Parts: C-alpha cells; structure tokens; sequence
RNA sequence: AAGACGGUCGAACUUGACUAUCUAGAGGAAGUAAAAGUCGUAACAAGGUUUCCGUAGGUGAACCUGCGGAAGGAUCAUUA
RNA sequence: CACGGGUGACGGGGAAUCAGGGUUCGAUUCCGGAGAGGGAGCCUGAGAAACGGCUACCACAUCCAAGGAAGGCAGCAGGCGCGCAAAUUACCCACUCCCGACCCGGGGAGGUAGUGACGAAAAAUAACAAUACAGGACUCUUUCGAGGCCCUGUAAUUGGAAUGAGUCCACUUUAAAUCCUUUAACGAGGAUCCAUUGGAGGGCAAGUCUGGUGCCAGCAGCCGCGGUAAUUCCAGCUCCAAUAGCGUAUAUUAAAGUUGCUGCAGUUAAAAAGCUCGUAGUUGGAUCUUGGGAGCGGCCGUCCCCUGCUCGGCGCCGGCCCGAAGCGUUUACUUUGAAAAAAUUAGAGUGUUCAAAGCAGGCCGCCUGGAUACCGCAGCUAGGAAUAAUGGAAUAGGACCGCGGUUCUAUUUUGUUGGUUUUCGGAACUGAGGCCAUGAUUAAGAGGGACGGCCGGGGGCAUUCGUAUUGCGCCGCUAGAGGUGAAAUUCUUGGACCGGCGCAAGACGGACCAGAGCGAAAGCAUUUGCCAAGAAUGUUUUCAUUAAUCAAGAACGAAAGUCGGAGGUUCGAAGACGAUCAGAUACCGUCGUAGUUCCGACCAUAAACGAUGCCGACUGGCGAUGCGGCGGCGUUAUUCCCAUGACCCGCCGGGCAGCUUCCGGGAAACCAAAGUCUUUGGGUUCCGGGGGGAGUAUGGUUGCAAAGCUGAAACUUAAAGGAAUUGA
RNA sequence: AAGCCGGAUCCGUAACUUCGGGAUAAGGAUUGGCUCUAAGGGCUGGCAGCCGACUUAGAACUGGUGCGGACCAGGGGAAUC
C-alpha cells in the first residue's frame, strides 16, 4: 500500500472498492451489462430449434469449410450459431427439430479457427450425438 | 522547508550549552526589567527589546539574567499587545499588499502573494484561539484591517 | 518532517553497518532509542554506546561491530497478542534460532522470548537478526 | 333481529403524473472482419519537405499550412 | 457517505478453497423472521389481523334445472406448465414425540419400504504349482557350454485346490415385510461369470508402425496439423493415464506478488493532477522515577517491599498491627475471570469385522463413559503502567493548615406533658491569616515572525535609447532589378535597383548571452525613476508545536482561438497566381485576408518533459560555478592610510549542474538516485491492471462559440509493447 | 358561426430557452347560510382599567350536492412557414 497510519482502514478499504472495477473479470461477473448479452441467461446449456444448416469458412491460416447450424434458443428466442462438433455428424442433423447446445470452451469467447461462435451441438431429438457417431443409437422415429 | 516557498535554509540562532549569566556582566534581574518596561514605552515589540539588549548592554538573553522571558514580563506588568505581534505583521503586510494591488491590478504575481500571505494568517489566527489569547469570535476582515495597522 | 525518531535510528544504523564503519552518529536522542540499544547489547549485536547531552534532543554515537545483518522498525506500532507472536515472528525472522522482535510492554521495552516467559504482550516496535 | 344518520380502517375501479426495463422506425453516421478490388504513398533510413504534441484554417484520401512547443533528433562538442 | 437506486439479497450457526493472510457461497433438516393467489377488515380465544376460520374487491376457476352454490397444495403423494435441471397418487403409528375428558383415541408430524452413479466409506474381475524359455547373482569354463545348490519373469500348455456374483430351504431383522448378518443345497477354464472412459507433436505419461484421404474431410482449450511418403485427420495394431468410473459445458477457489494489509506498479513497457493554495482525512520532534534493600544458588537468575481516610480482631499496651463498606484523571493497550445454545470443525476414550460413522461398551449383578480446546467485534470484571492521546496552579478565581463570624439545620441536654436559647453535629457563604523549595521543561541541523548588509533577464507602472524594415520627399548616374536547382508570375526611361540627405509609422531589443540568474508553473534581457514583494546568508532576538501531505473548493496558467475598442511596419493560416510533377488543392517563388501589436473581458488546453509528486533521514569521492558569511601570503585603484572595490588561496550554508566508481539498484538503456526492496512497513496525495472499440455513445456540468471536466457497453483480438544483440 | 373555460384560495406545473421566460403551462380540490374559537393594537397609572378598526385561519351545525347561484369573467395542447 502507500498510507500506513493504525487509523486508515477507511481509506485502504474504499480504495480497494473502487479499484476491484478496472479488473476486466469482476467487471463483467458484477456488472449484469455481460450477463443480458449472453444468450443462454447464464444457465450452461440451453435447448433450440435448428433454422438452417450453415458453413462458415475458418480463418486465413486454414482453409476449410466449418459445419454450423443456426438456432433459436426457445427460453429466449435469441439466434446463435452452434458448431456440428465431429466428423460426418451435419447428416444427423435436419431442419426444424429441437438440439441441446452448450459452450465451446472459452466461456463466451471465439475459439479455434472458427470466426465468431461461441456454442456446440452435443444432443439431436433427445439422444446424445456421440451414440450416433459411434453407432450405438439411432435417431428416433 | 518553508510553508510558502520551495527553499529549504538552516540558517539560525545556536544557543550555547553554558546557561549561566556571565561573570563580567554585573546587571542585575531587578534592574533588568525596569528597563524593558521602558523601551517597552518607547514602543518596541519583545523582538526588537531583546535585538538592543543583548548589543548594547551584553545582557544574551533574557531568560537567563531574569527569571522569564520578555513577553511574560511585559504582559505581568500589562504592557502585552492587544494582539501577538507575530500575528500583527503579518496583518501589516497583508494591508500594504492589498493597498498595493488595488493601484495597478494587472499584478498577478502581487496577487498570488496575497493568497499567500492570507493563508498564512487563517492557519496562525487558528492556533491562537486554541491557546485562547484571542476571542473566538475574532475575524480576519480585509476591508477593516487598515484601521488596526 | 520528521514523524518517527525510531526508524530513523535504525536505518542509520543500518546503512552504516552495510558499508563496514566502526561508529555511527544517531541525531536525535529518545528513550525508545536508549531502551532499544540497550536489548540490542544484551545479545550482543553492537558495542556500547555513548549519549552525548546537550540541552536538546541529544545525539548518540555506537560502536559498531560486524554481528549485524539487519535492524528494522515496524510502523505503525500494531498490537500483539501472545497467540498472534508467533505468526509476527514467522514472517520478518530468518529462523526459529536467532533473531528477535523488540515489542513493548507494561513491563517495559523486551524481546519476544523473554516477554513469552512473564506471559505479556504489547505493540510491536522492530527487530534486529 | 332486519334497517338507517354519522365516524374509522380501507380493498378495488377510473384518470393523471413520475420512474425502471424492453421493443419498431424512413434516413444519417461509426466500429469490426472477410478481399489477388480502385486511388494515391502518409509513416518506418535525413522514408527522400526530420518526426511528434496544443490550437486554427484548408484539401478526393492519406494529409498540408500558420503560431508556440518537445527530442522520443539526424547535434551531448565548434574554439578571440 | 445521509437521502435515493440496485441486489441472480431472508439473517445467523455454518460450507468450499486455502502456507500465513484472504476470496466465494449459505433457498436447504438448528435458531429467529415473513407468507399462505394480491391486497384489506374481522369473530372466537390466554394466545391470530389465523387462511386445511370468516367477510368483501381484484385475477383465475368448479357444478347448475340459469333461480343459485361452492374454491384456494409455497402440507403428503400425484397432474400440467416452465425449463439444462429434480423420486411412489406405497405401508404403519412398531420407535421419537405432540394433542385430548385420556394408561385405552388420533397424528402424510415422524418412522419403514420404492426411484436414486448428487455425493461419501469398504471392496470382486483371480491365486498356486509343474513344463518349457529369458535373464540374474553361484561354480568349472579365455569363451561356448555345463551342474543346479539359489532365484525372477513370460507363455489359448498342463494340473488340481479356495471362493463370491447368481439361483435358492430355513433362521434372524421388522408392526408386517425387504436388505445386511447366519446357515442347508446348486453355482468357474477361452474361470464367454469376456471393465470402461479419454488419449499417444509440445505443455503432458505414452509409436516418426501400417492402410485410407490430400488445405478436402476433419483435428486442435493454446502453439499448431492436413496442398499425393501426415508422429496430430479416418482406421487396424501397439502403448499411456484413472479405475467402477471417466469426459464435457458452466459458476466459483488456488495458481493471482495479474487487486498486493501481509504483498504489486507509475523515467522508456499501462501509468505522477500544468502549477500553487486549501478544509474534511491521515500522520505528528525531544521532555517528568532513578534505584536501593531480604533470601537462595551460581559476580548472575528466580521470588519480596518501596497513597491515606466507618466497623470489628493475632490482639496487646489514649495508641498501634490487620481484616471488612466505600472513596480516590479518563481512555486506548495487554493479561485475567464470567457469560456466551446445540449441531459442524479441531480433539480424548471406544476393534461399527476396518473405514465413512456412531456414542457407545467391558468383567466375571458389578465397572463404567457420554471430556476438552476455539467461538472475532461489541458489553461486564481485576491485575500491569512501557508505548499513544488527554487534565491540572499563570488576570491564581491554587493547594494543605488551623482561627472569627452570619444563615439554614439533625438531635444527646433540662424527672414525666408544653416555651426560648446555647453547646452539640450536618450544609452553605464570608473576613483576617500561616505555609509550599509556593506554582511557567527545554528552546528542535521543526516552524512562524522581527532585524542587518546584500543579491537577482522576479512583478507592476511610467520614461529613454538603438540600428534595421516598410513608405514618402528631394538630389545623381544609369537599363535593368528581383527571385530560383533552372525559371516565371512581379517592378522598370512615367527612371526600377543602386548612392546620399531627411521625414513618418509600427514591430523588435542582436553582438555581451554561458549546460549562468530569478520565478510556484507558464515565463522573464536597452536606460532611468517609482511601488510592493522574495529566497539565501548573518543572528547568544522573539513565540513555543503553531507542523507535513492533502477529497470538496480557490488563484495563476505558452501558443492558438472567441468578444468589444485602438493601431496595423514585418511575417503570414485562408485565398489568387508562377513553377515542379503523370497529377500537386504541397514542398519552391510573387502577392496577400484573419491573426501576429496595445487595452479591457473569456477560454484552461501543450512532448505544460526531468516523459521522474511533496516533506524528512542516511549512504563514496573530485574540480568548477552563483549568492551570503568567515579567515589568510601576496598584486592593483582611491591617496592620505584605516577601510573599501578587482584578483589569489581556503572553510561554512542553501542553488543550477558536471566528471568518476564493483555503494546499491535495474529488463537493460542507465540512475549518487530511479540507492538504503522476498534482510519486503518513515509520513501522505494522485494514479495503472493485455490490444482495440474509445477518451467514443449517453446522462451531467462549465463556455458566446470552439470546446473543457466526468465517462461506459455491445463487439473484436493472441498478442500489442519496452530494452538490448546479429544481419539486411 | 355558436359553444366550452372564466373570479378567488389551496396544491401542481413540461419541452425548449437569449436563463429573463414559457406560466393563469397543462392538471386537480374548495366556495352557500348559521353559531362559535384563536391571532393580528392605542391611551391612562411581564400588571390593572378604558377604547376600539378591519382581516386571516380553524371548528361544529344545516339545506332536494346547492353555493364566483344574477352581473363581471383566459378553451387548451403537438407542430411548420
Ligand atoms: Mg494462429
Ligand atoms: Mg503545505
Ligand atoms: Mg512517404
Ligand atoms: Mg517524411
Ligand atoms: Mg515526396
Ligand atoms: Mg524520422
Ligand atoms: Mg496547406
Ligand atoms: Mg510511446
Ligand atoms: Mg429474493
Ligand atoms: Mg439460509
Ligand atoms: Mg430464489
Ligand atoms: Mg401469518
Ligand atoms: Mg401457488
Ligand atoms: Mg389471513
Ligand atoms: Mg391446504
Ligand atoms: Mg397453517
Ligand atoms: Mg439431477
Ligand atoms: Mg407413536
Ligand atoms: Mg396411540
Ligand atoms: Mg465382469
Ligand atoms: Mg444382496
Ligand atoms: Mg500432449
Ligand atoms: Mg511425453
Ligand atoms: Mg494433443
Ligand atoms: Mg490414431
Ligand atoms: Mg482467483
Ligand atoms: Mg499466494
Ligand atoms: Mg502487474
Ligand atoms: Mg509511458
Ligand atoms: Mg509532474
Ligand atoms: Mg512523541
Ligand atoms: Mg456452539
Ligand atoms: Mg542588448
Ligand atoms: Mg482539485
Ligand atoms: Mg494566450
Ligand atoms: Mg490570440
Ligand atoms: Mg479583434
Ligand atoms: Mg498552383
Ligand atoms: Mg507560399
Ligand atoms: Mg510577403
Ligand atoms: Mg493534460
Ligand atoms: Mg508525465
Ligand atoms: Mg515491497
Ligand atoms: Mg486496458
Ligand atoms: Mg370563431
Ligand atoms: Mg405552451
Ligand atoms: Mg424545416
């Protein structure tokens, strides 16, 4: 510190107050302006419906054409986008039926290669899509 | 350092170790006095009293031929200022600056000067009301200080 | 200004001691000081000391010798129990063998070992190892 | 006993105000990222007019110019 | 830090993580609070503003003969909806308790079962031997090989022995049951009674194996892999990690000394307000009780002593010693004692077969246990008096000591009932006294002030001088002059440029002028006069802590710019023209508006830089320089010597700086401060937390305006940056 | 064109702005009659007596909710030129 008096704990107390908001991760875990952006409310996964299917091309470094689906997360109705996370497994995967999403990694942040998505497929029509890249399930019908 | 400059001086008064009244010098305590109670007349605050004793008489200081210092004897005998003349300068000074200013006022040095000079008077004026020698009701005023020089 | 007479005795002592000097001259005399030196000989890290008195704040000239590492004040002087000395000395100590905190007490200015010994605590005040 | 004048507590309704959150909007103007796009070459060397700060004016765009500054200069130095 | 606003806020005992500190959580079984769809009002009652009570309105909703009636699961189950997200419409009052008129009734309280990989403890998936084989120590053997006294491992080779998972007679448990434990009978060779989840470039333990694809598919938290020989993709084999578990997403803790009280940083990396003043806040110099005496042991260590004033006892001879009521600057601090619910945590005892647990058990009726520690802060109690505050007597309106009065006045006093007055005590005031050792710490290498001689491009006002520039008048001779890298626009026989003589105006104060001075910073340079101020030095002067740094607030603040007057020589944003050029709305040249100048008001910003807050202390030298003082051989001026000026040699104190150094620090450049820092704490203000978005949006506030101060978020990105090295 | 509002008292009052305004912004409540209560002063010799003159505020009662009862007596707001 720089005041040392028996008497200052006021002082070193406010002080520490006022400083803590200029730490980038308690600004956004204290302040609601980071938890209203995010669209899953804060919750770790969240359940949608599939829009469409999307190919979204990786960063210049790689050359490849991603696998993603557009979502509309029923609790909010907010648009992500979620990553088709293995290999093959965009087959499983059609139009207009409900997903369970969850995060990518980074906690809300860019990860990988891929430009600009923060979330990953992990279930289809209430079965997992590990079963279906294994073969151990099928879809249901 | 100073309160009211960047200098920092050393220059001062060293007194010396020996506090006993000298052996050549025959003035005595009871006929000290009586001649401060008379330069006191003259019109000399305790400053300038002790300046022209201790060149013209030999007599160092004050405190040590007699049994207390020159402002407790004045005031023991009611000849104390109405009030301290440390204070008293300064209120002089300031009254001279002012009169100053309002001549040419394009003096922003002299001006900066008096905040400086004023300053110094609120932060003694302070202290002597806690020592209680002056009223609390006593007040810088700068439109009636000329009066009392 | 001048706000702590203890820590200016003890980093003088320090910087003289660092550079190998024999004697060095503390400016203003207290009875802190005299009382700190004095637990400071009982253990032996300097020589006698001298009090020059003038009719002031006197001075102090201490033989030095090169059984010194390090004497430091503690500022502000916080207050020490006896279950909380132990951890003072486990922070600003080298080792459980040597070293020791100057604390005072109703009993006077001591030591940490022997102010454990009558069973009293008090505010802090330095150390030396 | 039903009932009535009055007093008190007072829900609820209507209107007005105030406040908080969210949301639409012609058009306008930014920021970011994709690019083998068009126009120049502003900054890096004295970057080819040394560079940069405050302010003011001007120009397709980088920018240019006036005044006062700094060396983070391309001089720690220039002689009775 | 009121008031207002937010809380993804019921509070606490507690929980997770943790060295020491701390950070986060606590709807949840205990205690306390509030509520029964939202409000409101009531009856009964000891107790309710009660909802498994009532009365209305509001929202919802049930039955109907259409007139009417009835409702409140955030009780146990169970249904819908909401979602990432949570169990049976089971059995019994057998235990713990509660209620009642009660030994007898009831209890979806509670208990027992079922679902249950929330999670916690124990623990299967093999053990042994023989054969071959491969090694090891043993011996012969130069080796091979040989013998196994001794091992050690391997092998869909062989061989028997031991069991539990499972089926199931029964007993035990229990209200009745199930489960656990016990025990008959079956129950293991590929003991198919067949262990998974993730990985194999690095971080990070483990294949440059083989096949497929060929910047596609895809992998990859990060760095990265893949473009026809992939250690990373898709597969087979092999190997690695934990093991009935393991991976993933998210909140949070350590790592984070990247929130720093312990314990960060601010020259160049992000960073110190342009500067000073200033109140809250923080911090505050020295100074008043020392020591002596007893005992033991060896000069030393331990223990003992250093305020008095109603009643009874070690009691003795009006007195003493002791005990008990109370009295006696106040705290902060430290030790002590009480009180502080359990449960939890730490911890004592104790073989639940061990352990997680539990509060039990042990011995041949008895012996027993069910402890203890911590429980901040605040409040209560008694010791200690260093450290830090605070108080006393200074117009004495002082402490003790007794004397004299006045007033009010308790009750012992007058044999037993009534009246006055003393003494007597208690309270108050007042007069004259005695006496104190009678009563004020020093005077800071803290500060304020006074004083003396100086000193300075410090500030304000007025005056005075200088050459130059531009313009004009006259005179002389002449055809070019200006500018450029080269030219041109430009002036020019109507006489330019050049030479002389004068006049007018407005700017500016060269050379002297320096790593020199002053000023808070911005800044400040001709002469002289006036006014106010100032540091430093000198001081045996004065006061005695009056101080340092400072939210809010205040004064000054280059240039540019804004508003009114005056003046406008030079230079010159804008603008016009001539060049250059691919273009040239520029650099170059000619002209030229605002401005640049003075006065009176705004603005408050600069690379306002030492890119380096202020106060105080300490830690190497050397030579100069500026101011003040002190001392000393000697030259020179006054002249007429003392004394003064100019030189010379030194010392002291502030000042701007310089050189050097293995003081020391630092990432280094470098710094005598940027040192005295993991050996971390002198005091205090401001301020930074990866790069952008951005000093942007919005709200506020100031301003005539330009703009100043305060100041986010969404989103995007693995770097951006500092110092130094080698190449180009 | 006609019509609505209109006085006074008590509350309440926006955008914008040249900080002066806007403003009677906008929008609400009251008002009669009767009977009382309190407050607001001069002269004479903190008290006593004697003189008074108009206002305000409050309270009870009361009428078929009626009361600036006739007369007098602003409709308002959001914008553009
Ligand atoms: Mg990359
Ligand atoms: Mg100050
Ligand atoms: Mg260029
Ligand atoms: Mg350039
Ligand atoms: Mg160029
Ligand atoms: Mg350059
Ligand atoms: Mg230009
Ligand atoms: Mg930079
Ligand atoms: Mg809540
Ligand atoms: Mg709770
Ligand atoms: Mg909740
Ligand atoms: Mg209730
Ligand atoms: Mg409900
Ligand atoms: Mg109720
Ligand atoms: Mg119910
Ligand atoms: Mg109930
Ligand atoms: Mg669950
Ligand atoms: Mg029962
Ligand atoms: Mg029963
Ligand atoms: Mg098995
Ligand atoms: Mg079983
Ligand atoms: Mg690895
Ligand atoms: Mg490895
Ligand atoms: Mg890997
Ligand atoms: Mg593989
Ligand atoms: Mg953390
Ligand atoms: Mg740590
Ligand atoms: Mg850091
Ligand atoms: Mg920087
Ligand atoms: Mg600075
Ligand atoms: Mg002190
Ligand atoms: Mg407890
Ligand atoms: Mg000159
Ligand atoms: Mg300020
Ligand atoms: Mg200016
Ligand atoms: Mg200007
Ligand atoms: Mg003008
Ligand atoms: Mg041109
Ligand atoms: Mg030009
Ligand atoms: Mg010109
Ligand atoms: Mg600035
Ligand atoms: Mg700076
Ligand atoms: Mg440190
Ligand atoms: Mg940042
Ligand atoms: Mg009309
Ligand atoms: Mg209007
Ligand atoms: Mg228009």
């Amino acid at each position: 510190g720089k005041c040392r008096g028996l008497r200052t704990a006021r002082k070193l107390r406010s002080h520490r107050r006022d400083q803590k908001w200029h730490d980038k991760q308690y600004k956004k875990a204290h302040l609601g302006t980071a938890l209203k952006a995010n669209p899953f409310g804060g919750a770790s996964h969240a359940k949608g419906i599939v829009l469409e299917k999307v190919g979204v091309e990786a960063k210049q470094p790689n050359s490849a054409i991603r696998k993603c689906v557009r979502v509309q997360l029923i609790k909010n109705g907010k648009k992500i986008t979620a990553f088709v996370p293995n290999d093959g497994c965009l087959n499983f995967i059609e139009e207009n039926d409900e997903v369970l999403v969850a995060g990518f990694g980074r906690k809300g942040h860019a990860v990988g290669d891929i430009p600009g998505v923060r979330f990953k497929v992990v279930k289809v029509a209430n079965v997992s899509l590990l079963a279906l890249y294994k073969g151990k399930k099928e879809r249901p019908r | 350092g100073r309160m009211h400059a960047p200098g920092k001086g050393l220059s001062q008064s060293a007194l010396p170790y020996r506090r006993s009244v000298p052996t050549w010098l025959k003035l005595t305590s009871d006929d000290v006095k009586e001649q401060i109670y008379k330069l006191a007349k003259k019109g000399l605050t305790p400053s300038q009293i002790g300046v022209i004793l201790r060149d013209s008489h030999g007599v160092a200081q004050v405190r040590f031929v007699t049994g207390n210092k020159i402002l407790r004897i004045l005031k023991s005998k009611g000849l104390a200022p109405d009030l301290p003349e440390d204070l008293y300068h300064l209120i002089k000074k300031a009254v001279a600056v002012r009169k100053h200013l309002e001549r040419n006022r394009k003096d922003k040095d002299a001006k900066f000067r008096l905040i400086l000079i004023e300053s110094r008077i609120h932060r003694l004026a302070r202290y002597y009301k806690t020592k209680r020698v002056l009223p609390p009701n006593w007040k810088y005023e700068s439109s009636t200080a000329s009066a009392l020089v | 200004v001048r706000m702590n007479v203890l820590a200016d005795a003890l980093k003088s002592i320090n910087n003289a001691e660092k550079r190998g000097k024999r004697q060095v001259l503390i400016r203003p005399c207290s009875k802190v000081i005299v009382r700190f030196l004095t637990v400071m000989m009982k253990h032996g890290y300097i020589g006698e000391f001298e009090i020059i008195d003038d009719h002031r704040a006197g001075k102090i000239v201490v033989n030095l010798t090169g059984r010194l590492n390090k004497c430091g004040v503690i500022s502000p002087r916080f207050d020490v129990q006896l279950k909380d000395l132990e951890k003072w000395q486990n922070n600003l100590l080298p080792s459980r063998q040597f070293g020791f905190i100057v604390l005072t007490t109703s009993a006077g200015i001591m030591d940490h070992e022997e102010a454990r010994r009558k069973h009293t605590g008090g505010k802090i005040l330095g150390f030396f190892f």
